[PDB]
C-alpha cells in the first residue's frame, strides 16, 4: 500500500519539472471557466513518453511494462495539480460530487510494443501497446452507472455509493450487483437523486489488419477495443486508425464449471487510452503560408500562373484548365430568409475525339481536390449513383457520399437513359429523395460534376448539327455550366510540338535515383492545395453594381442575337455568369466582385459557347 | 581509414543537404544546368567528398551544412528507447562510418555518447547469434536483416571463429 | 479617404464604422506597419482559436492588439633629441631574432622579464578609503623613517623628543612637512611650513618651523624629514640642522648570475624601448604614428623589450569628455564602449609586434581600460585586451621588475610635475630641479611621495588628480628596500635622461603631442655585465656580490616618435 | 571475468544539501552582497512569520503545509540542486540567528518557527532521504529476542496507532506490519510528550518507540542545538557591532516580531 | 527605499550632444524637452542627432571616472558647526580636527556612501525593469518650467525599453564594471565566523 504514495510523489516532481504540462492544465481550466459564464474542452492531457524517459527511467519502464500499477497514481497526481490551481467558487450540487478526475494520453517512441492485429501475442498481455488497422464495426453508444446519490427522508442526510465492472478499472476488484439501495442502515426509506448521480458513455469497436498486409489469401485477424467518456464516436467504419491502450484478459475462461473440458481460451481486449487517425483530406496552415498566400495574390496575372500550374504534363487546352480552376474555387451558396435556396457549384462537360487527353485530364482533378469520387458511366446504376434500399434502411450512392466535393464521371456516353434521369435532381436541387415500400426520406448531395464523353459518330462531324453529334436531351445539357468540344486536327507544327513535349516528359528521372534504376514560374501542387483551401474558407466575395452592369448586357445580347451556338440558352445561363464572376473574384482574394471579374467570366463563356475568341 | 578501402570510397559518395553563401558564375551544373550561375541562399544536395571541403575553404566559407535527416531527433529517440530492435539497415546502409565522419567534422560530444551506447548494446545480441551453432534459421534470420554493412563483417568473422574451434574439438 | 479605403480594400466593407477605422488606424500608427501588414497579422490572429467567427468587432481588435504586442515582444526575444652617455656606449644592435619568421622556440637570446612585486596585493577594492586606515599608513611612514634615521646616525631612542614641547636642549625630531595653516591657499613659502609628528613621537601634534638658521633647503608637502633643533618658546621649532635622509642601497648580483646573463645575450648589449601615452592626438583617434612606430620597432630598431606606459584610452581626452566621438568607417561594426574601442583600434596594432619582443604594459589612472582607478593601481587584464601571453606582460602601477640583472622602477604618475618644492639658498636654487626631485623620490623611498596628492581644477570644478588610495600607499614604496637601477617616471614636462645617485632617471616624454605632432620615446642601451672590464664594483662579504653600476654602462637616447 | 581499473565552497554546499535538509552545522565562507543579505533574510522571515501566524491561528500540520509549500518556489526553494538556492537557504538561516539571538523571546519565537519549518520540509522528503539525513547526523534498536519477549505489550501499545496513523484497519495488516517493524529503547524522559499521551510502552524507566514514530526526537534535537547556537551567537554579538551597515537591517528584521 | 529617497543627493547625469553641444539631464526612458528615445536610440530634440552607443557610453564612463577622481581628491570637513574647516590634509589620527582647539571629527566631504549611491543612480538609469516600472528618480518635477507637456504612455515606455534593450544593457555594463570594484559591496563570511575560530 505505501508504494502508491511514493509513486504519486515522484510523478508530482515530474509535473513540476516539465512545466509545459502546467500551462496545458491551466489553459483548459480558464477557457472552460470563461464560456461557463455566457463547446467545453475535455479534462484530458497528452504527455510525451520521451520526457518521462529522460526524467526517470524507473518510472518510464514502470508505465510501459506494469501500467496497472503506474498509470493510476500518475493520473491521481495530475488531478491534484489541477485541483490545487484556482477554480470558480460556489459549485452546484452536481459539480460538488461529480466523480470526474483528469485523464492521461501518450505519444512517441513505443519501440518493440508498436504492433498490428496479426502479431499481437499472449506474451504482450498486461503491457501498454500501440496497434494499427482499419475499423470494421462500431457498437451503439450506451450510458453506464458508476455512482449514485440518495437523500434520506427523515434525517436530511445525503448518502452515496460507487460501482465497478471489469472494463472500468485497470486494477481488479470484487464486482458490484447494479442494485439501487432502497433503505438506510437505520431503517429510513431512501430516495434516488438523478442529476446528482454520475453516468458515463461506453462504446465497443473492432479493428482489423489492413488488406495490404494479408498473406497468401489467408483469413484476416482482428481485435476489439473499448472506448469511453471523450473517446466515443470519433471513428466510423472504413477509417484507418492507430490506437494506444492496455492489452488485457477477462472472465473465467471455462474454469468456472463448463462442458468444454477447458479447451476454450480466455477473452481479451484493448482498453482505449488514446486514438489517432491516419492520412491514407485536410492540411493545416502555418503563419508563413498565410504570408506567402497573401503576397502572391498581388501579382498582375495570378490566374494565369495558377491555371498553367494545373497538369503541366498535359500540353495545350488553356481554357479547360482555367475552367477547372474556377470549378475548384466555386461560387457562393445562398439561402434566403423564406427558406428558398440558390445553387453555387459549377458543373463542366467535355466531349471530343479519341486520344485527346480527356480521360487523362479528368484524372488530375481526382488527385488535387480535397474530396473526390470517381466512376465510369457504364459501371454505375441510377440507384447506385444516388441511393438504394436495404435491410428498413436506406443506403447512400456515390453522389450522396461526395457531399461538399467533386464527382468525376468517365465514359458518360455509355450510361443508359434509365440511369441518366436519376441525376436531374442532384445537379440543381442538390438533394436525393426516395419513396419506396416502407421508406420516405430526403438526403443532401451538394457536389460539382465533371464528366467526359465521345461524340455520336465516333469523331466530331462539323458537317452535321451539334444536336446530331451530341445525343443528350436539352434539359440535361442546360444543367452543365460549360460545355467544351475538343478535336484532333492534324497539322505539322502542332504534331511536332506535342510529340516533342511527350518525349521530354518521358525522359524524367526522380531525384533519388541513378539512371536506369527502377523507381514563367509554376507553383507546386502542395502549395496550390493550400491556396485553394485558404481562398475557399476565408473569402466570400460580395457582388457590386459595376459587375451587374456587365452581366445584364452580356446575358441579353447572348440570348437574343441569332448565331450557330452549341448549347440552349436559358435562365440558368445568367446564373453561370454570376457563379464564374464570383469564383474569379475569389481567386484574386478580393472581398468584392469588380468589373474585371465579370469581363473575364463573359470572355470564358463566349469561348466555350460560341467556339471563338 | 585507408586510401584504397572500398567501403570508405563508397561511403564518401552519400549526399548531404547544403546551402550557398555566395553567388558564383557557371557552377549551375551542380544544379544540373551548366549554362547558369549559382545564387546565394540556394539549397542543394551534394556528395560528402565535395561538401566536406566547400564547408571549410574561405572569412565566410562557400557552403553551409544543414542538419541531415539520418541524425534527426526521431532517430535519436528510437535509438535511446530500444537499440536492439532498431532497423539501422533501412535508416542508412553505412551508419557507423558517417557517424564518425560527422563527429570529426563538428566535434559533437552528446552524439558520441549516444552512438557508443548503441554499438555496445547491439554487440550483445550479435554475439548471442554468433555463439549459437547447430548440432533455428528463422529466429536468427529475422535479426540478421537489421545489421549495418559495418556490423556484418564483425558477425562473419565471429561466426567463423567459433565454428572452426567447434570443428577442431569434436573432429 | 486613404486610410478608410485602404482598410476597406483589405478588411471587409464592415470596417466602414468609424470606430473600427480609428482603432485599426491607431494600430498602424502605433506599430508603423502598413494596413495590409495589419490585415496579414489579423489573419494570423484569426488562426488557432477555433473562432470561425473572428468578427471585426472592438473586442476582437482589442485582443488583436494584445496579440500584436505578444508577437512584438516574442520577435524581440527571438532577436635623437637628447642623449645620456653617447660618447662612451654605442647603440645596441637589438634582438637578432626579430624579423625571423621561424616558428622555432626562441632558444638562446631570451631576455627574462620578471616582476619584483606581489601582484595580489594590488588587487584591492577601490572607492572605499577608511580615514583611520589612511591615518595609520601616514603615521607608520614617520615611524619607519625614525627607525631608519636612528640606525643610520647611531642615535639613541632618547635623543628623539617631542618638538612641540618646550625644551632648552637640542633634540632630534622626525616628522612630515605640512602647511602651517590647514586651509592653505596653494603657495607654500619657507615661513609657512610646519612639522607633523607621529602618534608616538609627538601625539600627532603640529609645530611651526623656524628655518632662519638653515641657509640651504628644499622641502615639499608630505616629505618626511629629520631635524636637529630646539623649541625654546613653545611656539616654533627652531631648526639648527637638517639631517639628510640616507639613500637606499643599490641592487646587487652574484658572479654566477652575472655570467648567466652575459651568456644569455652572447655578450651583446640589451636594448629597451620606452613609450608613454597618449598615443593619439587631442582632436582624433588616429593611430597612424603608433603603427609606423611599431613597423620601425619590428624592422629597424628590433628591441629586446618594449615598455609602454598608458594612458592608452585617456578618459580625460577632449573628444571623450565632450561626447564628440567620431564614427569609425574602417570598422564593419562600430565600437559600443571604450573597451571595445581599444579592442578595435589598439589590439590589431599591438598584435603585429614581433613575438621575440617582450612587451610590458603599465596602466595609468586615467586609462579607461582599467577599472582600478586609484594609485597604487592593479595591472591591466591581458586576456580582456586579447593580447598574446607569449610576449605581453601587464604590470601594476607602480611596478618593479627585473630585466636580466637590471632592476627597473616604473611609476605612471607625474611626480616630476606634481612635486612643488619650497627652496631657499643660492646653491640649492642653482641646481637642476629635476635632479632635486629625483633625489627626493630616492630619499623618501617612494615613487610618489607627495601628500595630499595633486589635483587639477578648471573654472572651481575638479577634473583629475593623482587619485591616491591612501590606505595602500605602502605599495608605492621601493620593493626590497633598495633603489632601482633605472627609474622611469613619465611626465608632461620635457623629456630627459639623467644619473642621480647612481640611478638612471628617465622621463621618455609623451609619444604624441596634443596637436598631433611627434612626441618622444626613450631608447635604452645597456652593455652586458662583464666581470673583467672593471665597470662592476665588487662588494666584499661572505658571498661576493657586485654592484650593477648600470649608470656607467647604460646609454639613453631620447628620440622623436 | 573481465574488469576495468572558490571550488571548496561549492563542494561544501553540495555536501550540506546532499541530505536535502541540514541542521545548519558549519561556518559559511567566501562572500555575498549586502542586498542579498537583506533580501534573503526577509524571504525566510516571511515564511517564518506565516508559520507563526498559522500556529497562532491553531491550524494543523496539513493546513500549514498547504499554506507554506507554494511559498518555497518564490521565497526559499527546497528539494533543489541550485547552488544559489542552497546558499540562499543556508545564509538566510544564519542571518536570522544574528537577528533573533538578541533576547529570550526572540530566540524562542525563532526556534519554534524554524523547527516547524524543519518538520514541514522533513515531511516533504522521501523515506530514503529521511533515512540518509538521519544517518548523516550520527543519530539503540532492541534485539529480536527483547521484541519477542515484549511483543504483547508493544503490540498493545502500537495497534491503535497503526490503525489511526498508518490507516491499518485490518488486524491482519497490523500484525504483518508489526512483524516487520523495529523498536527503539531510550530513557522515558527523552520522549515525555509521547509518554503523556501514552503512545509508548514504559518499562523500568525506558520508553519503547516504534521506528515509524520518533520524528519529535529529531526536531527536538534541531531545536535544542539551534537554541544553544543562538545562545552562543548572543555571546559574540559585540563582534557583529564592528560593521554598522548590518545593524539597521537586523533592527528592521526584528521589528516585525516585536 | 525608493530610488527617489536613495538618490536624493546624487548628481543628475548630464549628456552633451555630439553635434550641437547642448547639455541636458538624462533620466532614462522618460518624456523630456531636450531628448527623445526612439526605436533607434537616444535622439537630441534640438538638432535631431542620433547618439551612437559609444557616444552615450563614453559620456557615462567619463562621468563615473570624474566622480571617482573627486572622491580620491580627499577633501575632508570638520563636523563641528562652528569650525567647519575644509581641507585635504590628514592628521596622523585621521579623525582629529586640524584646527587648534577644535574637538570636531573630520569626515570625507564626498563619502564612499555618496559615491556608491551615485554609481547606483547611474546603474538605475539603464535598468530596463526600472524604466518599464517608472521607478527612476525624476529629472523634472510637475512645477518645473522644463516639465514636458507630452507624457509617454506606459505602453510606449515598455515598447521603447524593449526596443532599446541592447543599448540599455551596454550602458549598464559600463556602470557595473566600476560597481564590481567598489569596496562598499561584499560581505566575507570566512573572516566573520571568528567565533568558530575560538
Ligand atoms: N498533350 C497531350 N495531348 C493529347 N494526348 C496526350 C498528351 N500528353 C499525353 N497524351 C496521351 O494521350 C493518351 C490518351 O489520353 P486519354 O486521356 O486516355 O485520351 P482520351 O480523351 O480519354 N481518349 P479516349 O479514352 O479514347 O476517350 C494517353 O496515353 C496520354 O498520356
Ligand atoms: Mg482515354
Amino acid at each position: 500500500d505505501a508504494v502508491f504514495g511514493d509513486r504519486v510523489r515522484r510523478f508530482q516532481e515530474f509535473l513540476d519539472t516539465f512545466t509545459s504540462y502546467r500551462d496545458s492544465v491551466r489553459s483548459i481550466q480558464v477557457y472552460n471557466s470563461n464560456n461557463a459564464a455566457n463547446n467545453i474542452l475535455p479534462h484530458r492531457i497528452i504527455i510525451s513518453l520521451d520526457d518521462l524517459r529522460e526524467f526517470d527511467r524507473s518510472f518510464w519502464s514502470g508505465i510501459l511494462v506494469e501500467p496497472a500499477y503506474f498509470i493510476p497514481p500518475a493520473e491521481k497526481a495530475l488531478t491534484d495539480l489541477a485541483d490545487s490551481m484556482d477554480d470558480v467558487p460556489h459549485p452546484n450540487a452536481s459539480a460538488v460530487s461529480s466523480r470526474h478526475p483528469w485523464k492521461l494520453s501518450f505519444k512517441g517512441s513505443f519501440g518493440a510494443h508498436a504492433l498490428s492485429p496479426r502479431t499481437l501475442t499472449a506474451q504482450h498481455l498486461n503491457k501498454l501497446v500501440s496497434v494499427e488497422g482499419i475499423v470494421t464495426k462500431t457498437s451503439l453508444v450506451r450510458p453506464k452507472l458508476i455512482r449514485s446519490v440518495h437523500y434520506a427522508a427523515k434525517t436530511g442526510r445525503f448518502h452515496y455509493r460507487d460501482y465497478t465492472d471489469a472494463t472500468t478499472t485497470l486494477t481488479t476488484r470484487i464486482p458490484t450487483p447494479a442494485i439501487y439501495p432502497t433503505e438506510d442502515t437505520e431503517g429510513n426509506k431512501l430516495t434516488t437523486e438523478y442529476g446528482y448521480s454520475t453516468f458515463i458513455d461506453h462504446q465497443r469497436i473492432t479493428v482489423q489488419e489492413m488488406p495490404e498486409m494479408a498473406p497468401a489469401g489467408q483469413l484476416p485477424r482482428s481485435i476489439d477495443v473499448i472506448l469511453d467518456d471523450d473517446l466515443v464516436d470519433k471513428t466510423k467504419p472504413g477509417d484507418r486508425v492507430n490506437v494506444v491502450g492496455v492489452f488485457k484478459s477477462l472472465g473465467a475462461g471455462g474454469m468456472n464449471q463448463s462442458n468444454s473440458n477447458t479447451l476454450i481460451g480466455f477473452k481479451t481486449l484493448i482498453l482505449g487510452n488514446t486514438v489517432y487517425p491516419l492520412h491514407a483530406a485536410r492540411q493545416m496552415l502555418t503563419d508563413f503560408d498565410i504570408r506567402n498566400i497573401n503576397k502572391l495574390s498581388k501579382k498582375k496575372d495570378i490566374f494565369d500562373i495558377l491555371s498553367q500550374s494545373l497538369a503541366p504534363s498535359i500540353y495545350g487546352h488553356d481554357h479547360i484548365k482555367k475552367a477547372i480552376l474556377l470549378m475548384l474555387m466555386g461560387g457562393v451558396e445562398k439561402n434566403l430568409e423564406n427558406g428558398s435556396h440558390l445553387r453555387g457549384d459549377i458543373n463542366i462537360l467535355m466531349v471530343g475525339d479519341p486520344s485527346t487527353a480527356k480521360s487523362q485530364l479528368l484524372r488530375f482533378v481526382l488527385n488535387t481536390a480535397s474530396l473526390a469520387i470517381a466512376t465510369t458511366g457504364r459501371g454505375s446504376s441510377g440507384v447506385g449513383l444516388t441511393a438504394a434500399v436495404t435491410t428498413r434502411r436506406l443506403e447512400a450512392g456515390a453522389m450522396v457520399l461526395a457531399d461538399r466535393g467533386v464527382v468525376c464521371i468517365d465514359e458518360f456516353d455509355k450510361m443508359t437513359d434509365v440511369d441518366r434521369v436519376a441525376i436531374h435532381e442532384v445537379m440543381e436541387q442538390q438533394t436525393v429523395t426516395i419513396a419506396k415500400a416502407g421508406i420516405h426520406t430526403t438526403l443532401n448531395a451538394r457536389c460539382s460534376v465533371i464528366a467526359a464523353a465521345n461524340p455520336v459518330f465516333g469523331q466530331y462531324d462539323v458537317n452535321r448539327d451539334p444536336h446530331q453529334n451530341i445525343a443528350l436531351p436539352d434539359s440535361l445539357l442546360s444543367r452543365f455550366d460549360l460545355l467544351f468540344v475538343v478535336t484532333d486536327d492534324i497539322n505539322e507544327i502542332r504534331d511536332r510540338s506535342i510529340s516533342e513535349h511527350v518525349l521530354r516528359t518521358h525522359r524524367y528521372l526522380p531525384p533519388g535515383y541513378l539512371e536506369g534504376e527502377p523507381v514563367p514560374k509554376l507553383v507546386t501542387i502542395p502549395f496550390l492545395r493550400k491556396y485553394v483551401q485558404y481562398a475557399k474558407e476565408r473569402v466570400i466575395p460580395q457582388l457590386t453594381q459595376e459587375a451587374i452592369n456587365v452581366i445584364v448586357k452580356n446575358y441579353t445580347d447572348l440570348r437574343n442575337d441569332d448565331n450557330t451556338k452549341k448549347s440552349p440558352i436559358t435562365a440558368r445561363t445568367l446564373e453561370t455568369l454570376i457563379r464564374l464572376a464570383t469564383a474569379h473574384a475569389k481567386v484574386r482574394l478580393s472581398k468584392t466582385v469588380n468589373k474585371v471579374d465579370a469581363k473575364v467570366a463573359a470572355n470564358l463563356l463566349r469561348f466555350a459557347l460560341l467556339g471563338e475568341d | 581509414m585507408g586510401y584504397y578501402d572500398i567501403d570508405d570510397v563508397l561511403a564518401d559518395g552519400t549526399e548531404f543537404p547544403c546551402k550557398f553563401q555566395y553567388d558564383i558564375p557557371g557552377l549551375g551544373y551542380l544544379e544540373n544546368n551548366p549554362g547558369r550561375p549559382i545564387t546565394k541562399n540556394t539549397k542543394l544536395s551534394l556528395p560528402l567528398w565535395l561538401a566536406r571541403i566547400l564547408a571549410i575553404v574561405g572569412p565566410v566559407p562557400f557552403v553551409e551544412l544543414l542538419p541531415p535527416d539520418m541524425f534527426s531527433t526521431k532517430v535519436m529517440n528510437a535509438i535511446k528507447t530500444d537499440p536492439v530492435a532498431l532497423d539501422l539497415h533501412s535508416i542508412n546502409s553505412h551508419f557507423f562510418s558517417l557517424a564518425i565522419k560527422w563527429i570529426m567534422l563538428f566535434s559533437e560530444k552528446e552524439l558520441a555518447n549516444v552512438v557508443s551506447e548503441l554499438l555496445l548494446q547491439r554487440a550483445q545480441e550479435l554475439n548471442h547469434h554468433a555463439s549459437s551453432l547447430s548440432i533455428t534459421n528463422i529466429a536468427t534470420s529475422t535479426f540478421l536483416l537489421k545489421l549495418e554493412e559495418m556490423e556484418k563483417e564483425i558477425y562473419k568473422k565471429s561466426h567463423e571463429s567459433y565454428k572452426d574451434t567447434k570443428r577442431w574439438m569434436f573432429k | 479617404m486613404s486610410g478608410s479605403i485602404d482598410v476597406i480594400t483589405h478588411f471587409g466593407p464592415d470596417a466602414d464604422k468609424p470606430e473600427i477605422i480609428t482603432a485599426l488606424e491607431n494600430l498602424t500608427k502605433l506599430h508603423a506597419l502598413s494596413v495590409e501588414d495589419l490585415y496579414i497579422k489579423w489573419e494570423q490572429f484569426s488562426n488557432q482559436r477555433r473562432q470561425t467567427h473572428t468578427d471585426l468587432t472592438s473586442k476582437n481588435i482589442d485582443e488583436f492588439k494584445q496579440f500584436l504586442q505578444l508577437q512584438m515582444e516574442k520577435r524581440a526575444n527571438q532577436i635623437i633629441l637628447d642623449s645620456l652617455n653617447p660618447e662612451n656606449i654605442e647603440i645596441s644592435s637589438g634582438n637578432p631574432n626579430v624579423g625571423l619568421l621561424s616558428t622555432e622556440e626562441p632558444s638562446y637570446n631570451q631576455v627574462k622579464v620578471e616582476p619584483f612585486y606581489d601582484a595580489k596585493k594590488y588587487k584591492f577594492r577601490t572607492m572605499r578609503q577608511n580615514l583611520q586606515e589612511a591615518s595609520d599608513v601616514l603615521d607608520d611612514q614617520i615611524e619607519s623613517f625614525t627607525k631608519i634615521i636612528q640606525n643610520h646616525y647611531k642615535l639613541s631612542p632618547n635623543d628623539f623628543a617631542d618638538p612641540t614641547i618646550q625644551s632648552q636642549s637640542e633634540i632630534y625630531a622626525v616628522g612630515r612637512i605640512v602647511p602651517d595653516s590647514p586651509t592653505y591657499d596653494k603657495f607654500l613659502n619657507p615661513e609657512s611650513l610646519s612639522l607633523e609628528t607621529s602618534r608616538m613621537g609627538g601625539v600627532g601634534r603640529r609645530v611651526r618651523l623656524d628655518l632662519s638658521q638653515v641657509n640651504e633647503l628644499s622641502f615639499f608637502l608630505g616629505q618626511i624629514v629629520a631635524f636637529k633643533g630646539k623649541n625654546a618658546n613653545g611656539d616654533y621649532f627652531t631648526v639648527n640642522s637638517i639631517l639628510p635622509l640616507p639613500y637606499p642601497n643599490s641592487p646587487v648580483s652574484t658572479s654566477q648570475e652575472l655570467q648567466e646573463f652575459q651568456a644569455n645575450l652572447e655578450g651583446s648589449s640589451l636594448k629597451v624601448i620606452v613609450t608613454c601615452g597618449p598615443y593619439f592626438a587631442n582632436d582624433n583617434f588616429s593611430l597612424e604614428l603608433l603603427q609606423e612606430f611599431i613597423d620601425s620597432i619590428n624592422n629597424e630598431v628590433k628591441p629586446h623589450v618594449l615598455i609602454m606606459f598608458g594612458p592608452f584610452i585617456d578618459i580625460t581626452h577632449p573628444l571623450i569628455a565632450s561626447g564628440k566621438l567620431p564614427n569609425f568607417p574602417q570598422f564593419k561594426t562600430q565600437p559600443k564602449t571604450l573597451d571595445e574601442l581599444f579592442l578595435k583600434l589598439f589590439t590589431p596594432i599591438l598584435k603585429t609586434i614581433s613575438p621575440h619582443i617582450q612587451t610590458v604594459l603599465i596602466p595609468s589612472t586615467k586609462d579607461a581600460i582599467s577599472n582600478h582607478a586609484a594609485y597604487p593601481q592593479a595591472s591591466l587584464i591581458r586576456k580582456a585586451l586579447q593580447l598574446p601571453k607569449r610576449n605581453f606582460k601587464c604590470m601594476a602601477n607602480p611596478s618593479s621588475f627585473q630585466i636580466n640583472e637590471i632592476y627597473f622602477g616604473c611609476s605612471n604618475v607625474d611626480t616630476f610635475k606634481d612635486l612643488k618644492e619650497v627652496i631657499k639658498g643660492g646653491t640649492t636654487s642653482s641646481r637642476y630641479r629635476l635632479d632635486r626631485v629625483s633625489e627626493h623620490i630616492l630619499q623618501q623611498r617612494r615613487y610618489y611621495p607627495i601628500f595630499p596628492g595633486s589635483i587639477r581644477t578648471r573654472i572651481y570644478e575638479h577634473i583629475s588628480g593623482a587619485d591616491l588610495d591612501v590606505s595602500y600607499l605602502g605599495l608605492t614604496e621601493f620593493v626590497g628596500g633598495f633603489s632601482p637601477d633605472i627609474m622611469i617616471i613619465p611626465s608632461e614636462l620635457q623629456h630627459f635622461a639623467r644619473v642621480v645617485q647612481n640611478v638612471v632617471v628617465i622621463n621618455p616624454g609623451r609619444f604624441i603631442r596634443a596637436t598631433g605632432n611627434r612626441g618622444s620615446y626613450a631608447q635604452i642601451t645597456v652593455q652586458c655585465p662583464d666581470l673583467e672590464d672593471g665597470k662592476l664594483t665588487l662588494v666584499e662579504g661572505e658571498e661576493p656580490v657586485y654592484l650593477h653600476n648600470v649608470w656607467k654602462r647604460a646609454r639613453v637616447d631620447l628620440i622623436a616618435s | 571475468m573481465f574488469r576495468q581499473s572558490s571550488e571548496e565552497e561549492k563542494k561544501l554546499y553540495a555536501r550540506l544539501y546532499e541530505s536535502k535538509l541540514s541542521f545548519y552545522d558549519l561556518p559559511p565562507q567566501g562572500e555575498i552582497t549586502l542586498e542579498q543579505f537583506e533580501i534573503w533574510a526577509i524571504d525566510r522571515l516571511k515564511i517564518l512569520l506565516e508559520i507563526e501566524s498559522c500556529l497562532s491561528r491553531n491550524k494543523s500540520i496539513k493546513e500549514i503545509e498547504t499554506i507554506i509549500k507554494p511559498q518555497f518556489q518564490k521565497l526559499l526553494p527546497f528539494n533543489t540542486e541550485s547552488l544559489e538556492d542552497r546558499k540562499k537557504d543556508y545564509y538566510s538561516h544564519f542571518i536570522l540567528r544574528l537577528c533573533f539571538c538578541r533576547s529570550k523571546e526572540l530566540r524562542e519565537k525563532f526556534v519554534r518557527a524554524e523547527t516547524f519549518l524543519f518538520k514541514i520540509r522533513f515531511n516533504m522528503l522521501t523515506s530514503t532521504d529521511q533515512t540518509k539525513f538521519v544517518q548523516s547526523l550520527d543519530l539503540q534498536f532492541i534485539s529480536n529476542e527483547e521484541k519477542a519477549e515484549l511483543s504483547h505489550q508493544l503490540y498493545q501499545t502500537v495497534s491503535a496507532s497503526l490503525q489511526f496513523q498508518l490507516n491499518l484497519n485490518e488486524e491482519h495488516q497490523r500484525k504483518q506490519y508489526f512483524q516487520q517493524e523495529k523498536f527503539i529503547k531510550l530513557p522515558f524522559e527523552n520522549v515525555i510528550e509521547l509518554v503523556g499521551n501514552r503512545l509508548v510502552f514504559l518499562k523500568d524507566g525506558y520508553a519503547y518507540l516504534p521506528q515509524f514514530q520518533q520524528l519529535n526526537l529529531l526536531s527536538n534535537e534541531f531545536a535544542s542545538k539551534l537554541n544553544q547556537e543562538l545562545i552562543k551567537t548572543y555571546q559574540y554579538l559585540p563582534r557583529l557591532n564592528e560593521d554598522d551597515r548590518l545593524l539597521p537591517i537586523l533592527n528592521h528584521l526584528s521589528s516585525g516580531y516585536t | 527605499i525608493t530610488d527617489v529617497e536613495r538618490f536624493k543627493d546624487t548628481v543628475t547625469l548630464e549628456l552633451s550632444c555630439p553635434s550641437c553641444d547642448k547639455r541636458f539631464p538624462f533620466g532614462g526612458i522618460v518624456s523630456s524637452n531636450y531628448y527623445r528615445v526612439s526605436y533607434n536610440g537616444l535622439q537630441c530634440k534640438h538638432c535631431e542627432q542620433l547618439f551612437t552607443p559609444l557616444q552615450l557610453t563614453s559620456q557615462i564612463e567619463h562621468s563615473i571616472r570624474a566622480h571617482i577622481s573627486l572622491y580620491y581628491a580627499g577633501w575632508l570637513q570638520c563636523d563641528d558647526s562652528t569650525c567647519g574647516i575644509v581641507t585635504r590634509q590628514v592628521s596622523v589620527f585621521g579623525k582629529r580636527c586640524l584646527n587648534d582647539g577644535c574637538t570636531g571629527v573630520m569626515r570625507y566631504k564626498y563619502s564612499d556612501k555618496q559615491l556608491y549611491n551615485q554609481l547606483l543612480y547611474f546603474d538605475s538609469l539603464f535598468d530596463c525593469e526600472k524604466n518599464k516600472k517608472q521607478e527612476l528618480k525624476p529629472i523634472y518635477l510637475p512645477d518645473d518650467l522644463d516639465y514636458p507637456k507630452e507624457q509617454l504612455t506606459e505602453s510606449s515606455i515598455k515598447a521603447l525599453t524593449e526596443q532599446n534593450r541592447e543599448l540599455m544593457e551596454t550602458g549598464r555594463s559600463v556602470v557595473q564594471k566600476y560597481l564590481n570594484d567598489c569596496g562598499r559591496r561584499y560581505v566575507d563570511m570566512t573572516s566573520i565566523f571568528d567565533f568558530m575560530l575560538n
